[PDB]
């Protein structure tokens, strides 16, 4: 998977086919073919270097916060568009918590912080890391704050002091672990990457603008060092969609070397619900790791549901568990519905019942999370299948009378069901929209 | 190309009702009028309908090698209905079909090895149908270990990518071709391939276009069977001029009508 | 060395559908609004022009509305008439644009007469100067009925009528073709049928410029991935030429997000969600805030909270980020 | 896929008499149907039988400008010929043909630059028509290196394999697709592909059949352009179906119609 | 290109991800495609110089016979049919003398030798070496016999002899050329690798049998000499045919190293006429190198006729040179037949002509070789065309008249014709076979 003219224009051009090829551009041509190693043509130094790491590489690189089980994998991203391909890493997120605040109220925040992990859709959102960041005038102040905070959470960290000295003081009690070194700078990378190099920790890399981000990867990158997240300086939402996709775009449509790491973006709205939607743009826009301020179980959990959304392979289908779901009062004098496990075709029902108001008893037959008609196709949906669903349940003695509700799209199947199940099959309207006339009649 | 006579399946009207009376009249002439078309193949499939796949699979054998000697191709997910099938089959054979998962390899890979027979194989897995090709490639080359595991001659091994429609799910068209591009060259000698080109059109304006055309395009990416209509006369003229445009067969003024009598 | 701004350059643009008719123009409203226009991808400047931005209607209904009490309240005192509740929408709470979703034609429920519907768009058009988007209550052959006469008598505002569909666009085309109006395609989360359903309505000669797209989208954590990919596909093709696709999209993010739990549910029901003020807010508004990157260009939204929030997104965004 | 007009040709007899006489009629009137047809492009053809052929190729452009837009594609070997035609063009066109001859790199290549105009290259030389696809690749990476010498945009190249009967040159027929398919490892982006299509069914039994089947085929293998018979109603549908299973434009149930009016 | 079977199988078994790859069969197909360099897996050293040599070295190498311009290229060839592609080296031809024979009997065959030479049809008929047997009872007369071919030829030469001792003393002063040290056996291998080693010289491998043969190549191998061309020890043709094509075979399909080398066979039919028959076979049959005991010229030229024509490239058709030729004892009355350079096409019109003993002239329009409707197709045959060859052959100054004979397929290009050439242009019957009722009428 390389050109024969990227190849070629590497070539000293000379044809002396001291390569056991006549030409340089038959030797491009036999490259990418395979036809002959590089290591014939004694000519060339970096040349084939650079092309040997670009032929067999991914456009961004794969860089983990930390160990165990408790780590989370940045990077590693193919694509631009997610029905292209599936995105496979979910967005970092961290929880930011300045140093200079007492310690009563360090505690009171980092607590609520451990809290924001939410129970939806029968999904369970998470939040990774917690932002420490120095703002006190004791260098201090900081050390006591990083290993304050670590004493009670479990979750990632990254730490975020200009001064190195500052900042590897407060990290040798916790470079054991994650903490994200944020952040190097054209004027202290170079003891900030030391100290990434030795503790075998993640660097972030700041830079203003483009330009002067990508200068200063390269520099870092020769040091030896490869585990970076890149930070275009960007403070506003617009200049960081723009700059944020032309990480992900040189990497991938360019397989530009400076760019092929993670992106690490910080919120700037003053208000939290503005930085909420702020956050959105970004955890669309190929932002990698984002730090948030605001720590209210209101405003994480829009986010982490976008987030969830977002990166779910278009493939699989979302899918609930197949078991009897009581909606409402139930109370063994209520109606049965039948439908499949698709997440979206049980919520179509769910929905309109909780609409109806009248307490439900809502069946999704296991069909691998596939909506009945599809289901129904695969013959995923039988009335053998649905039967042995009822069984299940064991629910003609939860319900005092007998019946269920079948999709009306399958209203075939009704005869066959009724007899194997021994319940008495109602074929319902074919859109779950129609239930509240069925409860009507 | 072989061509795969698909009209014999438990989803059509006439075939579910002659299982269920056990009609073997409607089975007996879908098995000689595939053969006109020029089908060198017929699969087999119960369907969904019939209760029981045992009985019915055996059924359907030997009524179908009553008036026919054709390849026959089981078509079935059920382990014992597979090998009741390829007990009463006095001709060749053809497993279809295989994932790329060890509970579904250890059962049917010796049982393909076992009668001699052709054994397609899906490339796909418990969670479901993969998007890119590379995926694809990634359970075609399992298929492949699997089958210089078990002892399987390559040419009998037919790798099926899988096809969807072209309006739910087109972007999985072109990387179908890609998959088929690329199974030549992971393995040599090259497994054979085989799609179920009919699936490719459903719910779809103007179904025999849009068949014929991905057939010839997934020829040129080396495709060698196919299940399909071959009652269809235009599909099977694109089938015989693929072949010549591959300079598979030596070319002649009649070569449709060649291909049809082969 | 240097970093090469890689930019895209688009083959075609998206549709300019003029919303909205003054005095000249034979209209009665204050001033026109013109979605659409753009030359790339949403809010891509750097490698395109955004002439346009997206702008956010309000939904009003010609009767009370059966939201959550969380979502009745910021409108008490006026969400039992059409006319005042219009005139605060666009005033206090500053919507570009009136989405007059007529419930109350349902025969099942409040049963308004063909005349009282047609008389609730034109008090609308007599209380606010902004351009409206009128459409129907869901019944098929009343919509017949009262889209039809709604645009007869409002012949000349220009406005958007809305919804319609594969199996019924029949009636409501010909309607905005005679009194020269606006129309949506409303497409079951498929751009097949999407792409489909605009030659149909344009192979009865009407102008391209005169569709909007509705993608029929999914509210937030209830398949809004499944619209978010249409919606930038649709935006692909607008690029890439395909005509068929070059019209704006329009979201209805007000209906899909407040008929979640996760948008009303009381916060003592729900302990990890949190308070159910801000939390429904935020569900309307990041809702439309990952369309907006998706490629909307008419926001249907609800909440006043929520579309402040969205209009501050959208007045970042239109930001030039241009290199 | 883009549709190159092959009608306009001085080879053909209405053409011929039309050039001597300086007739506009047949040759405006072509330019109408075969843009009805679907195509997006004219090919113009003075002929062996006209002398002049600068001024001939100059009146041909100056005529069927007139009434089409379309991107007119000179066809001839006349280099000065070409330029001329080039003078002449009203919008953007396309040169036929080029070989990797560097006597013929050097002055078409940059002819092509200065009019910003679309550039056809033959995968041959002074030899002939190249059997092997190793051999096609290896004029075809010349070309790419030309296009890059000369400072020219990697799209506007459009690379032709060459391809004869399929009768007396069977043997080139699936050379050429394996030409196409491995065109895509010499550049990125990589060039586009073009083929004279009629060729391919020369002195052969049903040539509509054999074309639209062919035309597929190398679709597959990365076909971008085509000069064949836009008047041939079968061979727009292939080349609209085809290009919905390769998944360049999205599927509507009236595809086709998109296609012709596009 | 390899297959990812083949990486597979020669790869070990760990599944340890060290490559970066999760499991052995993944990296297989990485390598395949080109994702990775297989340098990752530590695992092997000969699989290393097993994969870079089977994905990257030919079906069968190259040994050269001789030095300078009396050299041959043997081996090197990567079809078993013509057709799929041209057959690139012919096949050399040797000619035998046995040592035992007197001094006077030893020059006067060896003089005959070097007169194996032919013209015919425009191309000139070469053989390439000569063998020199030792059926001596004494080691010595080796030596003097080798000296005295030394002096009387200047092509190659190829010593036979069992005994390494007895070679190398006679293979001393003519090893400046490369001889062919025939032959290797299992029971002298040692000895005669490294004779051939030092003098850098072709060596011939001897075995009872493909598999003898295969197991001794692989010995000599080991030792560093790769110049070998195989002897399956088939005497039979039968046996040879079988033998030839599994060695041709197996290089090329099966990638068998063993037998990726040139084919040397012996003609050992007793009778001269026989031999020639078995010798045809062989030369058919993938043999790069054959032995004859036949010197009559009437032995060689059919034997050379058909080499030459087996290596032919149907691609690239054979032409005739472009000219006149005189069809028997042609008059200035006789007539004048336009044709072109294709050898085939003039041939035809030659066989037809002389076949009807019509003294004649012919001139082949040079057309590069292509027959009459393509060069008329191609517009290679325009009557602008014919008229110069007319004037361009100088056939005017050979013919008291002006009349031509044109091809009846092209009748109209005579009516053309007439007027720019001054010539009276004949339209002949579309058949080369017509033109003698043409020419009685
Ligand atoms: C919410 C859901 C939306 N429907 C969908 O989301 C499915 C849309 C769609 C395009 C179908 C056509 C279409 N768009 O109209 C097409 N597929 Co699909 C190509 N498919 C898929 C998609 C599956 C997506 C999934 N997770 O289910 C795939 C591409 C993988 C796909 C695959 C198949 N598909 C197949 C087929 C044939 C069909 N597929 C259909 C459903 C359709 C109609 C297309 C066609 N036309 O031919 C086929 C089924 C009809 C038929 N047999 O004739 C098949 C077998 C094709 C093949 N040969 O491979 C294959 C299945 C086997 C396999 N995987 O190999 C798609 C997307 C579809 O609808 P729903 O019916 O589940 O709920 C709905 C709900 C909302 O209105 O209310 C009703 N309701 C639901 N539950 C209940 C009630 C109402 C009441 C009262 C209740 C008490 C309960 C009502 O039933
Ligand atoms: C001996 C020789 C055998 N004839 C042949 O060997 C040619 C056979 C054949 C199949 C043609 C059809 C067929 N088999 O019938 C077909 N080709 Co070819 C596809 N071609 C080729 C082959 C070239 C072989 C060669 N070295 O010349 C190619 C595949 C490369 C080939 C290529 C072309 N070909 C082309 C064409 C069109 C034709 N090709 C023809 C000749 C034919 C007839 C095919 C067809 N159509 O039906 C076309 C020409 C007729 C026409 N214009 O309508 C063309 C232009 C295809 C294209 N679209 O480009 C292309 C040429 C340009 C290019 N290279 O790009 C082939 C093999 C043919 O015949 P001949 O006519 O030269 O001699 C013959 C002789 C023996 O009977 O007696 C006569 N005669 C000869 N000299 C004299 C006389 C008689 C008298 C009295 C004299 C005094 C002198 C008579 O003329
Ligand atoms: N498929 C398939 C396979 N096997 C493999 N390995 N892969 C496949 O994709 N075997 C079954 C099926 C191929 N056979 C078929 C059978 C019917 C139709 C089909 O189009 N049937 C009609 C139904 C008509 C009716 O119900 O009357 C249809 O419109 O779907 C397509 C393919
Ligand atoms: N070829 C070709 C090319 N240009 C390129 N770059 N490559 C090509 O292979 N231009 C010319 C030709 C393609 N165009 C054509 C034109 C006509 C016919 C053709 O079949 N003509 C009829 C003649 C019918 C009549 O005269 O009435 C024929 O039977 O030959 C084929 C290809
Ligand atoms: S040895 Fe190197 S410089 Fe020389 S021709 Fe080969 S690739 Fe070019
Ligand atoms: S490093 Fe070698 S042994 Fe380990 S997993 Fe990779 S291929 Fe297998
Ligand atoms: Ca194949
Ligand atoms: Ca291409």
């Amino acid at each position: 998977p390389l050109t024969g003219l990227e190849i070629y224009k590497q070539l000293p051009k000379k044809n002396c086919g001291e390569c056991g090829t006549p030409t340089c551009l038959a030797f491009a041509m036999n490259l990418a073919s395979g036809k002959a190693s590089l290591d014939s043509c004694p000519y060339v130094s970096d040349a084939a270097r650079e092309a040997l790491d670009a032929a067999a590489a991914p456009p961004i690189a794969k860089v983990v916060l930390g160990a165990g089980p408790t780590a989370v994998e940045m990077g590693d991203e193919t694509e631009l568009f997610r029905h292209d391909k599936r995105f496979y890493h979910e967005t970092a997120i961290a929880i930011q918590v300045s140093d200079n605040l007492s310690s009563e109220e360090l505690k009171a925040k980092v607590e609520a912080i451990n809290g924001l992990n939410f129970d939806r859709v029968g999904q369970h959102y998470t939040i990774q890391a917690i932002a420490i960041r120095h703002d006190a005038d004791d260098p201090a102040a900081f050390k006591a704050a990083v290993a304050s905070v670590a004493a009670a959470t479990q979750l990632n960290l990254v730490l975020m002091a200009d001064d190195p000295d500052v900042l590897k003081e407060a990290l040798a009690g916790v470079a054991d672990r994650k903490p994200l070194l944020y952040a190097a700078t054209g004027a202290n990378y170079e003891a900030m990457t030391a100290l990434a190099k030795e503790n075998n920790c993640p660097l972030a890399v700041y830079g203003n603008g483009l330009e002067e981000l990508a200068e200063l990867v390269d520099k870092i990158v020769a040091l030896g060092h490869k585990q970076l997240v890149l930070d275009p300086g960007a403070r506003e939402t617009s200049r960081a969609i723009a700059d944020f996709t032309q990480i992900r775009r040189l990497a991938i449509k360019k397989r530009f070397r400076s760019f092929g790491y993670p992106i690490i973006a910080l919120t700037t709205a003053a208000n939290p619900l503005d930085e909420v939607l702020q956050a959105v743009n970004y955890v669309t826009k190929y932002a990698s790791l984002v730090v948030l301020r605001t720590d209210a179980k209101e405003h994480l959990l829009p986010l982490l549901s976008w987030r969830q959304n977002l990166y779910t392979d278009p493939q699989v289908p979302i899918r609930v568990e197949e078991k009897l779901n009581e909606i409402g009062a139930v109370n063994e004098n209520s109606p049965v519905y039948v439908t499949t496990n698709f997440s979206l075709t049980y919520y179509s029902v769910e929905g309109e019942i909780e609409s109806t108001k009248i307490p439900s008893y809502l069946l999704s037959v296991d069909t691998d999370g596939l909506s009945v008609l599809t289901a129904y196709a695969d013959g995923k949906f039988e009335a053998e299948k649905i039967a042995a669903v009822m069984k299940k349940v064991d629910l003609d003695n939860k319900v005092k009378r007998h019946r269920i509700i079948i999709p009306g799209a399958v209203a075939v199947l009704k005869g066959k069901l009724e007899d194997l199940t021994g319940w008495e099959v109602i074929v319902g309207p074919r859109e779950a929209s129609g239930i509240v006339a069925f409860a009507r009649a | 190309m072989l061509i795969i006579g698909e009209r014999i399946n438990g989803m059509f009207g006439d075939i579910k009702r002659a299982i269920q009376e056990r009609d073997p009249a409607p089975v007996q002439e879908w098995a000689r009028r595939q053969e006109e078309g020029g089908a060198r193949a017929l699969d087999l499939n119960v369907g969904p309908a019939v209760q029981d796949k045992v009985s019915a699979m055996e059924w359907l054998v030997e009524v179908t090698q009553e008036v026919s000697n054709l390849t026959l191709c089981l078509d079935s997910t059920n382990i014992k209905a597979i090998e009741a099938g390829l007990k009463k089959c006095k001709n060749r054979a053809m497993i279809n079909s295989t994932n790329a998962e060890r509970e579904k390899v250890e059962k049917l890979f010796p049982l393909a090895v076992e009668h001699g027979a052709a054994l397609i194989g899906l490339t796909m897995n418990k969670t479901g149908i993969p998007k890119d090709s590379d995926t694809r490639l990634a359970f075609a080359m399992e298929l492949v270990a699997a089958a210089d595991e078990f002892g399987l001659p390559m040419e009998d091994l037919y790798i099926d990518p899988l096809i969807l429609p072209a309006n739910v799910a087109q972007d999985h068209a072109p990387e179908v071709l890609k998959t088929l591009q690329q199974i030549k060259m992971l393995a040599d000698p090259a497994p054979k391939t085989v799609l179920g080109l009919s699936n490719v059109s459903q719910n779809c304006q103007n179904r025999p276009l849009i068949n014929r055309t991905f057939l010839a395009m997934a020829m040129a990416c080396g495709l060698d069977a196919a299940i399909a209509d071959a009652c269809d006369e235009a599909l099977i003229e694109t089938a015989a001029t693929a072949e010549i445009l591959l300079n598979q067969t030596v070319y002649c003024d009649s070569f449709v009508k060649m291909f049809k009598t082969r | 060395m240097a970093v090469q701004i890689l930019r895209d350059r688009s083959r075609a643009a998206v549709q300019k559908v003029v919303l909205g008719a003054t005095k000249d123009q034979g209209g009665t409203r204050s001033h026109t609004i013109v979605v659409g226009g753009d030359a790339a991808l949403p809010f891509h400047h750097f490698e395109g022009e955004i002439v346009n931005r997206p702008v956010i209607g309000m939904e009003v209904q010609d009767i009370v509305p059966d939201w959550p009490d969380v979502l009745k309240d910021p409108f008490t005192d006026v969400i039992n008439e059409p006319g005042r509740w219009a005139q605060k929408c666009v005033a206090e709470y500053g919507a570009d644009l009136i989405y007059l979703k007529l419930d109350g034609a349902d025969p099942e429920g409040a049963n308004h007469s063909v005349d009282q519907c047609v008389a609730t768009v034109k008090e609308v058009l007599q209380a606010v100067g902004v351009p409206l988007v009128v459409v129907g209550c869901g019944d098929v052959e009343k919509d017949h009925e009262v889209l039809e006469a709604v645009a007869e008598a409002a012949a000349g505002e220009n406005l958007l009528l809305g919804n319609a569909e594969q199996e019924n666009y029949k009636s409501l085309t010909a309607a905005c073709m005679v009194h020269k109006h606006n129309i949506i395609a409303r497409s079951p989360l498929d751009i097949n049928i999407c792409k489909q359903l605009n030659i149909l309505i344009n192979e009865m000669n009407l102008p391209l410029d005169h569709i909007v797209i509705d993608p029929s989208i999914g509210g937030l954590g209830y398949g809004i991935e499944y619209s978010f990919s249409i919606m930038e596909r649709i935006r692909l093709g607008a690029l890439q030429g395909d005509k068929m696709l070059s019209m704006p999209v329009i979201c209805t993010v007000g209906y899909e997000a407040w008929r979640a739990k996760e948008a009303s549910a009381p916060v003592s029901e729900y302990p990890g969600w949190g308070k159910e003020t801000e939390r429904g807010i935020l569900w309307e508004a990041v809702t439309a805030t990952a369309l907006l990157q998706a490629g909307a260009h008419i926001l249907l939204m609800r909440h006043p909270e929520a579309v402040a929030r969205v209009k501050e997104n959208i007045d970042q965004l239109m930001v030039s980020n241009a290199y």
